[PDB]
């Protein structure tokens, strides 16, 4: 009375803020600061969908 | 009540998590999967709702 498939999931979910999210981490580029870091990353969540 | 549910799904938590909010009281209320029973179908089918 049973069968099984594969199927694609994740093994390790997370949430932020009581929402679900993902976490990017890293470092700015050796001979640079923080600030233009976090600048140069504020735009590229412009590239992402609604 | 469509309202009310997203009142309490997307709105509720973060501002129920900011600073100075010690209570918070809502007009109306989430969704819920609502089952109405009909007496005489669990008549005809000889069922209880427990």
């Amino acid at each position: 009375f049973a069968t099984g498939k594969w199927e694609y999931g994740s093994p390790k979910l997370e949430r932020y803020n009581g929402v679900p999210a993902m976490e990017i981490l890293g470092e700015p580029a050796p001979g640079l600061s923080s600030g233009d870091a976090m600048a140069a990353v504020e735009e590229i969540v412009k590239q992402l969908p609604k | 009540e469509d309202l009310s549910n997203y009142i309490v799904s997307n709105i509720q938590d973060p501002l129920s998590r900011t600073k100075g909010v010690g209570d918070f009281q809502v007009f109306g209320s989430q969704y819920s999967m609502r089952i109405w029973l009909d007496p005489a179908k669990l008549n005809s089918y000889q069922l209880t709702p427990g």
